[PDB]
């Protein structure tokens, strides 16, 4: 009796009772009646694409007896992980929301370990993901690691007051012997926010793991953040409270000749990981949102097919959205010299030059209006018996009718 | 003087003891000290000198892969070596157990141990008493 | 009777004893027969039969993995439980050993036995004898 | 120490000491004394088009200390792997022949074990093989498996009189109780021409090889070899002792219009691996020379670009040559309705059909000459004020082009 209908779906309601005869029905639709007439007993209401407004209370009666039947026709995300400390022991657990329900796998860089529960966080990349219908949303841990060379750009770390802060902190040293500690702007840290793990590696190494963390962010915890070993140097990175997409929307124009290798380029510091989509005449095809590590991702698009016109770029996230409109740019031809005047045309601008002389002298004088010029000489010669000529220049090429006079 | 500034017992030696104990005879004699005096400060630390120093005659009769995982599990307690521990009085008996003793009471001594090891002097644990 | 029409003899059975022996704890005590006769027909069955029992006993004291290792060399010598070999007699004494002397006996008892396992009729070997 | 040099090359050759300082050198030629001058310390002998004469023995020695180098300068095949038993155990060798030495890997079907002596030779898909400079080469084991599903096309074996044969038969049951046989054509098998393996498998079971060879072929030798077990069906395979390839090169006439999806096709039985060539109006392009194993392999062309005209097939092998013919073959086109004539082009060959009245009447009347064809008709009319058309007619389809008068 109840009916899920999956977005604007196009398919058939049947009924048949087990008495085929000489029967009549009548439809009763939402607030509203409608005709029927079946097979022999089953009877039928069809839809193609069924809108929020073809949905609800639709009835069907019956008469010989005397039948009534009722149907309730009702209708049918992607959220990032997330991470909590499991309360139990020394380990993480991702918490990914999704309709449908997703597929949480852990990937330490590569190897993927589908478990929701990782107990094994100690270095590599680490990074959880989920996969359902929609697709994989992925929320890498952020690491900083003391034993690891320094990307040296004071790493910013953006996320929505409310979200969960993770900060894992990797040190390798030789012996035991050594410590890690965290610091906020210029404060220390709250005991509810650390927590240290540690093994051992190799020829008898120590691996020590010191994470950082905020069950709800806030203005509050805005800061820069920095992690230093006793036995290893102190690296930071600071953390912006904030969804945001910084880039020059300027709207940049182009032009090249069908001979030159060129890519389209976009440079952004967004978050959350924006959806982007490159869309020309209609015709709009995904990108490659890849990152820079400079402290920015610059998407590119290559594609062009030498095709002229207007490239835009949409990009947009959750709470922010984006847009940057790309501008895209022959022999001069003479349209026409008929009389007396010359026309030409071409890219760029064609030059007119005029000659008159019938040894061939020229003469110079004309009024131009013009893409497409259109000058013309006065034709009233002193002399006769001559021929001129129109000469239409383009850097590219050159181009020139005759006269007879 | 015996005492760790920083930790030396690890969160996952628990792992190294179940991967060891998967390829072992769990029968195979080895011995533990059967009247060690009850000091809940040097306790445990006396067994896991006397099962680290096990660890180390193991790895002499052991084949190449099983010399890998005693070593393993060995390094989860070596750090006991860095204390000048007294060699056993002559007081102190020697009971044949099971391996699969020594390395269950091996773990058990890691774990009581593990809040207290950075935060006690273990000077007077140097020599063993019955 | 005893006989064995294809050869029940592995040719890669050396593989699995050295893969056995890289995680044992070479020194573990098995058992031999001490006294048994000399009989270079049945002499070599007799202890695979006997080191085919140890195999069993093994097992059951043997942890998760160290269970296939030794299941996998138990299945080189397996085939002498075709054969309704009796009980060993009130005679035959038994001496400890290595398991890696008994690991390296049973190597032995094969390589031997390969060239005969088919060719010969066993039926007499089923009474171990002093 | 080794040098390789490739034709009349111009390189330099230098060699540094980490200790520069008033040190002298002195040259050492090919039998011969030479002077130097170098550079604080590195010391250096270039090159601009290295002859023949130009090549071998050179020597530096040095004097801070007394030190002296040497260099040995050189100048700039593939034959596929072969098979021999090792003498010592139960075990195979691969033997491949090539300038320069190449690597030999066995890969057993995906594992690879580059090791040129093989132990592990049970079950899966076994193939040695060959990388040097010039490339890789293969030679696949031949393999029987009883156990497997029947490929019953009594597979073919092909090879060269002199070369090994090599065919091994593998065969798992649940118990060890079973036996493995070869048998020639009706014929056993001779006491140094077979060898038999054994191993277990998973729940018990047992996995047996008993492997057939011949050191070196000959006609004797060719025939149908049978494995069959004692608990396994009979499978055979047939040896053909032999450059050669055999396929039809009647030279096939095609024709299709650009909306049908096809492939060219060429079947052949032809060893040792022949070297294909699609070539078309000059424009040439290799082939996925695939096989068929149904006794020949059948190699493949598609990218046709609705191009018409002539496609060529050329294949070689090392002593034998081949080459096969395809042509390829609209609606008429009036290419010119120029004057008074009319011309149009079609395949096949296209109708004129005239008509002149100015109720359309029509006239008949014109010579043809042509595929393209050029009809025409005198334009001497006594009445004016008409309009006449040209018809080109084709099975397919029609058009037509209006001329005034």
């Amino acid at each position: 009796a109840a009916v899920e209908v999956d977005v604007s779906a196009s398919i058939t309601l049947q009924v048949l009772v087990d008495a085929p005869g000489n029967i009549s029905c009548l439809w009763v639709f939402k607030h509203s009646s409608l005709n029927c007439q079946p097979h022999f007993g089953v009877v039928s209401m069809v839809i193609l694409k069924m809108t929020e407004t073809q949905a609800g209370e639709y009835l069907l009666f019956i008469q010989s007896t005397n039948y009534t039947i009722l149907f309730t026709v009702s209708i049918r995300t992607l959220r990032r992980p997330y991470f909590r400390k499991m309360e139990n022991q020394d380990a993480l657990v991702c918490i990914s929301e999704s309709v449908p329900e997703p597929i949480v796998e852990w990937v330490l860089c590569v190897v993927k370990k589908e478990e929701k529960v990782l107990h094994e966080l100690f270095g590599t990349d680490i990074r959880c993901c989920a996969r359902n219908e929609l697709g994989r949303e992925c929320t890498r841990l952020f690491t900083i690691d003391l034993n690891q060379t320094p990307q040296t750009t004071l790493p910013q770390l953006f996320l929505k007051v409310g979200e969960p802060l993770w900060i894992r902190c990797k040190a390798v040293h030789v012996n035991h012997g050594f410590g890690l500690t965290w610091e906020l702007e210029n404060k220390a840290l709250e005991e509810g926010n650390y927590f240290e793990m540690s093994t051992y590696s190799t020829n008898r190494t120590m691996i020590r793991i010191l994470f950082a963390f905020v069950s709800s962010v806030a203005r509050n915890d805005t800061g820069y953040y920095t992690c230093s070993s006793s036995k290893h140097p102190s690296q930071s990175a600071l953390v912006t409270i904030v969804g945001f997409i910084n880039a020059t929307n300027s709207s940049e124009d182009y032009e090249i000749d069908q001979y030159e290798e060129f890519c389209f380029s976009v440079r952004f510091k967004a978050y959350p990981q924006i959806r982007c989509t490159w869309t020309f005449s209609r015709k709009s095809f995904p990108c490659e949102q890849k990152g820079l590590d400079n402290g920015y991702s610059i998407s590119k698009f290559c594609n062009h097919k030498h095709q002229p016109g207007e490239y835009i770029f949409h990009a947009e996230n959750d709470d922010a959205q984006f847009t940057k409109m790309f501008t895209l740019n022959r022999k001069p031809q003479v349209l026409a010299e008929a009389s007396a005047s010359c026309f030409s045309d071409g890219y760029p601008l064609p030059s007119w030059t005029w000659k008159k002389c019938s040894c061939t002298e020229e003469i110079t004088e004309g009024v131009w209006n013009r893409w497409v010029s259109s000058s013309t000489l006065n034709m009233s010669e002193a002399i006769k018996g001559f021929l001129v000529k129109c000469c239409a220049y383009n850097s590219l090429g050159t181009s020139c009718e005759t006269i007879l006079l | 003087d015996c005492s760790f500034q920083h930790s030396p017992i690890s969160s996952d030696f628990a792992v190294k003891i179940r991967e060891l104990s998967d390829y072992l005879l769990q029968d195979y004699p080895v011995t533990v000290a059967s009247n060690l005096q009850d000091e809940e400060l040097c306790g445990g630390l006396w067994r896991l000198v006397l099962a680290q120093r096990w660890m180390e005659r193991l790895k002499t009769v052991a084949g190449s892969k099983m010399q890998g995982l005693l070593e393993r599990v060995n390094t989860e307690i070596h750090f006991v070596t860095k204390c000048a521990f007294q060699p056993p009085p002559s007081c102190l008996r020697f009971v044949q157990t099971n391996i699969s003793r020594l390395l269950q009471e091996t773990s058990e001594q890691l774990v009581a141990l593990k809040p207290w090891i950075t935060r006690q002097n273990f000077s007077r644990c140097l020599e063993l008493q019955c």
